[PDB]
RNA sequence: AGUGGUGGCCACUAUUAUUGGGCCUAAAGCGGCCGUAGCCGGGCCCGUAAGUCCCUGGCGAAAUCCCACGGCUCAACCGUGGG
RNA sequence: GUGGGGUAACGGCCCACCAAGCCGAAGAUCGGUACGGGCCGUGAGAGCGGGAGCCCGGAGAUGGACACUGAGACACGGGUCCA
């Protein structure tokens, strides 16, 4: 158990990479989203989808709209599609992975 | 298929007022519809009213007293802050005052001048006057 | 950034009412261009325009702006000092007409005419608050109303001016 | 395009704590580096151009410098590009003239005379806290100025804390403690040049500091920053405020 | 140049096209390509800023530890085997990670000759 | 039935469908896809030089008769050729064969044809750097 | 005339500041050598270490402001205030 | 001391229409039906606070804009102060 | 993804290997068009249209391409080739 400054109990895993925040060198700064996985294909890796409402000035309605977040999941939790999961902004990792999974907030099956 | 019982009622209380007659049946009676027919009631627009439990979703029984001139119901509850009520009253009254507009508040759903005096937005459900 | 134009030119430059009725104001004040009239109804509009926007206003600033608005009118000498802003929609063009500078000057008998006044103006001769004014299309506080006088180096000062001999028969004839 | 560094600073583009004309010219002195920051501080020339009206043009103020008849902090400076910055003693011994650098209540700065017998106290917020080789102590304070002192005195202080500093020869007079009820002026923010007490300190974590609420001297609570919050003294300002 | 910079296709794959030139402070430098020889050979690099690098083009010595802390200056032999490549372990390349063969024995290279300009390993 | 949709969450559909019936006018259509500016024999240009070539007289359309002189220009600027309205009484006197002139638009509705001519989209305005219009008063004289 | 609105002192100069007003109704503006003459009787002043910047016309007014110095050394003027106004009051040809 | 001609842009225009347009005879409802995403959806009880609303700190830099006051003869412009 | 390289610096920026991903009908891909903002013109306002003139940020030195000096450069008034 190691403080990561955000308020949630630490996975029970232990592992030994260098990228997880729990288990790493790595260190957390800036935003912090929740969001949704949407696909867990590619190794260590996470998009996660975050829907939101948008108001149009001409129109007085809404715009729901979706975005998709590329994130890296550490194996230690190792997110699912399905589960609500709390996403931070992190040390650029790859070409696209500038956010890391936290926590899953709830997995799939509940 | 009936899907918004507000705008029901407030367009068959116009339609049965431009005729004129007495005693209104509003069949699909809910709730928030009592709490928006006692607001203008405390403005005397209605008579008395009752509610009847009709066994499949009650239904409100209204005398008229003849002094609506138009009674709508404002759909898509647009949400309004306080500062900018004269615009949205212009939207829908004929003159400073001429009549009210129905709010949904944080607190409870009633009329728009006590809002301003109490200082709380809200989501505008119907207008009349 | 472009300086904006001070008045506001009428939608329509040949409606017979508005023309002669514009034609007359400026007969009684012998403005020498309608942009003059339309310039003072632009600043009439204006004081209305912030009377109409404040007499909805609530908030401590609309509160202040309207008390700075009603001081600035009395202070031009337009109100009366107990006047309330439902009354300054009732302002008149008029109203401004008279309290322009050739229009006090002439109303003091110190001219004859209001173009001689006009003459006066641009060639100095008057004074106020011990600072000459070669413009006579100025709007006059309240407070100077007092001090409007003739120019000490003018010609017209001294008693003796063969012109001030006739202004003088005019004020009393 | 750009390449590099700036070395000029136009009069439209210059921060709002400047009481200076703006449309008047459009060149003026990009202040250096130096302790405090671009939206803390202003060129000592303008301070004596504007601020005190001893010069009119900026070359007899340069050479009034150059002669160096100035004592801020009890040091003279020549370079009239010197960003003197917040609650900073400006010293005239020519005049026996002595002044406080504050902000205003709208968010500008101001020359509050203070007594000369003040004028060699500086209280400097302890910005931060280090360990040097040999074990030593070094506090990074909010003006950028540095102080070493033992391992053994490193529990005296505290980030958040004033240090009243004797500037003419570097002496640390007295530390106020960062606690509840202390006497704090505010230094930036809407709440500028406010003085009151402290109720509660905010912990906040997600990267948003300390919130520290500050109840004036009429009891009216309001809240700030923890960073804009400056003690200067436990129940009374130890220095002219106003 | 050795340019350290943008790809050229987007993340879903729109190719991306250039607007600007590349920037000095953007490329790179060429690869050490550390051998094993009989002396130590090095280049001093200026670098951003002014700063200093060194850079070993040829080593003939390393910085073995015991697990315990204790460090023996020693001769390298020659490379057993670097995962970085297979091309490397045949040309006597050094890099970090790779596995040396030693007078003492088998060590694992724990620092980059590329930056650091010496060799340091542990005893396995 | 009701105009549609009106609600809280449909402004994405209601844009969709305004900005799919915005290609219905013809004014916006035609700014946006610039379809004069690749028509334009006068490149935006409110006038344009030219040298003439011929003189042509035109009968008016009916009921109204009258033979309107008018000439035919190429433009300096591309090299279309083109017909330029002359007004005035005695106008076509002054202008003659390979006259340099400036031309502009005759002020049509949308700037199309005026009145009793037919197509004709310009008139001139100074011809050899002199003002069509004093030489139709004659104040001045053609160089 | 002339009436006296200011006079400070710029200690760290060695210098007093005058800022003052002249009368002249009907009259042109006043050539500088009177009024420097005529200034340098009421506050006892050596007429060298004495300059006068600028003496503004206004326009439609009687009065005109004026506003000058007064030195306490011939060296302190040499060495600050620059050459053109000691050439404009003749302090230097 | 400007006015006229031409060209382009907003109003005129509810001829672009959410406020605020029509589709039997004037151009405009497809021949009919099924249904995916999307959009809109009966009432009552418990919870939530994502939206929605009220209060509160930081922030959205200047110049331009509104207002009172001061300087330039007034004005425009500039400064001080409030939005 | 693993392990390294070079960089002032993190990273497919590169390289060796291991996998089959990732984007697209809440329109990718491709083309047409175009520096972004503070703003400005018009309108009673909803809105419509535009980014020339000052300030902020971005990009360029006929086109391309490549170095040295250096804290800072691929450097309008420094250098090398090609057209």
């Amino acid at each position: 158990m190691r403080d990561i400054g955000l308020r949630v109990q630490p996975p029970a895993e232990k592992c030994d990479d260098p990228k997880c925040p729990w288990h790493g060198n790595l260190k957390i700064h800036g935003r912090v989203f929740e969001g949704i996985v949407v696909s867990d294909k590619p190794r260590k890796t996470v998009t996660v989808e975050r829907q939101y409402y948008f108001y149009l000035n001409k129109y007085e309605r809404y715009e729901l709209r979706r975005s998709k977040i590329h994130a890296h999941n550490p194996p230690c939790i190792n997110a699912k599609v399905g589960d609500k999961v709390l996403i931070a902004e992190t040390r650029p990792l790859s070409k696209t992975k500038h956010f890391v999974v936290v926590a899953v907030l709830e997995r799939a099956e509940e | 298929t009936l899907l918004d019982p507000l705008a029901n009622a407030l367009s068959h209380i116009t339609n049965s007022e431009r005729v004129g007659k007495r005693e209104v049946y509003i069949k699909p009676a809910s709730k928030l519809i009592g709490e928006v027919l006692r607001v203008m009631q405390k403005y005397g627009y209605i008579g008395e009213f009752e509610f009847i439990d009709d066994g499949r979703a009650g239904v409100y029984r209204v005398q008229l007293l003849g002094r609506i001139n138009k009674a709508g119901a404002i759909k898509p509850r647009f949400p309004v802050k306080v500062s900018e009520f004269e615009k949205w009253e212009k939207r829908f009254l004929p003159a400073f005052e001429f009549g009210i507009l129905i709010v949904s508040t944080s607190q409870g759903v009633m009329s728009h001048k006590e809002a301003i005096e109490k200082g709380i937005g809200g989501r505008l459900i119907a207008y009349v006057y | 950034k472009r300086q904006r134009k001070k008045y506001e030119t009428p939608p329509h430059p040949w409606i017979k009412e508005r023309l002669d009725r514009e034609r007359v104001l400026m007969d009684k004040y012998e403005l020498k261009n309608k942009k003059e009239l339309w310039k003072h109804e632009t600043q009439l509009k204006n004081f209305r325009r912030r009377a109409r926007r404040l007499l909805a206003a609530r908030g401590k600033q609309a509160e202040i702006e309207r008390e700075q608005l009603l001081a600035r009118l009395k202070r031009l000498g337009l109100l009366p000092e107990d006047a309330v802003l439902d009354d300054v929609l009732s302002l008149t063009i008029e109203d401004i007409l008279e309290r322009r500078l050739q229009t006090i000057v002439y109303k003091k008998g110190l001219a004859r005419t209001m173009r001689q006044a006009r003459q006066l103006i641009v060639h100095g001769h008057i004074e106020v608050n011990g600072q000459i004014i070669r413009s006579p299309s100025y709007l006059v506080l309240k407070e100077e109303e007092d001090t409007i006088t003739y120019a000490r180096t003018s010609p017209f000062a001294n008693p003796q001016h063969p012109e001030r001999m006739m202004i003088e028969k005019a004020k009393q004839g | 395009a750009r390449k590099g560094p700036k070395r000029h600073l136009k009069r439209l583009a210059a921060p709002t704590s400047w009481y200076i004309e703006r449309k008047a010219y459009k060149w003026a002195v990009r202040p250096r580096p130096g302790p405090h920051n671009m939206r803390t501080s202003i060129p000592l020339l303008y301070i004596v151009r504007d601020y005190l009206g001893y010069a009119k043009t900026a070359r007899e103020a340069r050479k009034i410098l150059n002669e160096g008849k100035f004592l801020v902090d009890g040091r003279v400076r020549k370079d009239y590009k010197f960003p003197v910055g917040i609650m900073d003693v400006v010293s005239i011994p020519e005049t026996g003239e002595h002044y406080r650098v504050l902000p205003n209540r709208i968010g500008k700065l101001i020359l509050h005379p203070i007594s000369e017998d003040e004028a060699f106290i500086k209280p400097l917020r302890i910005r931060n806290k280090r360990m040097i080789k040999g074990a030593r102590v070094q506090l990074n304070f909010h003006d950028g100025t540095n102080h070493i002192v033992s391992i053994a005195e490193k529990d005296n202080y505290f980030t958040s804390y004033t240090v009243l500093m004797k500037v003419p020869e570097r002496e640390i007079l007295e530390v106020l403690p960062f606690e509840k009820g202390a006497y704090v002026f505010v230094t930036q923010g809407k709440n500028v040049a406010r003085k009151g007490r402290i109720v509660e300190i905010k912990r906040f974590p997600m990267g948003w500091p300390d919130v520290v609420t500050i109840e004036d001297e009429e009891g009216e609570l309001f809240d700030t920053l923890k960073e804009y919050a400056f003690v200067v003294g436990t129940d009374k300002p130890k220095i002219s405020l106003p | 140049a050795i340019w350290q910079g943008r790809s050229l296709k987007k993340p879903s794959g729109g190719r991306i096209v250039l607007a600007r030139k590349k920037r000095k402070r953007e490329l790179g430098r060429e690869p050490s390509n550390t051998r094993v020889a009989e002396q130590d050979k090095r280049k001093i690099i200026r670098t951003y800023g002014g700063n200093r690098k060194v850079r070993l083009t040829a080593a003939a010595y390393a910085n073995v530890f015991d697990k315990s802390g204790k460090g023996r200056k020693v001769r390298i032999i020659r490379v057993i085997e670097n995962p970085a490549n297979r091309q490397f372990a045949r040309r006597n390349i050094i890099t970090k990670g790779a596995i040396i063969e030693t007078e003492i024995g088998k060590a694992k290279v724990t620092s980059r000759p590329g930056q650091d300009g010496v060799v340091n390993a542990i005893l396995l | 039935g009701k105009k549609a949709p009106n609600g809280e969450f449909a402004g994405r559909k209601l844009k969709l469908k305004r900005k799919k019936f915005r290609w219905s006018d013809i004014r916006y259509k035609r700014r946006v896809l610039r379809l004069k500016e690749k028509s334009d024999p006068l490149e935006g240009a409110p006038q344009a030089r030219g040298i003439v070539l011929e003189k042509i007289a035109v009968e008016a359309k009916q009921p109204n008769s009258g033979m309107r002189k008018a000439v035919r220009v190429q433009l300096i600027k591309n090299g279309k050729v083109v017909t330029a309205f002359c007004p005035g009484d005695g106008a076509i006197k002054f202008i003659d064969e390979h006259d340099e002139v400036i031309i502009e638009g005759i002020g049509g509705p949308k700037g199309g044809s005026m009145g009793d001519i037919p197509g004709i989209r310009y008139k001139v305005v100074k011809v050899n750097r002199v003002s069509l219009k004093e030489l139709v008063k004659g104040r001045k004289e053609k160089p | 005339e002339i009436r006296i609105k200011e006079i400070k002192e710029n200690k760290l100069i060695g210098r007093k500041e005058i800022y003052f007003e002249i009368y002249h109704p009907g009259e042109p503006t006043p050539s500088r050598k009177d009024v420097k003459g005529k200034l340098v009787a009421m506050l006892d002043l050596n007429p060298e270490t004495t300059v006068i910047q600028y003496i503004r016309s206004y326009f439609g007014s009687y009065i005109s402001k004026g506003y000058a110095k007064a030195y306490d050394s011939k060296e302190r003027m040499l060495y600050i205030e620059p050459e053109y106004i000691l050439i404009r009051d003749g302090l230097i040809e």
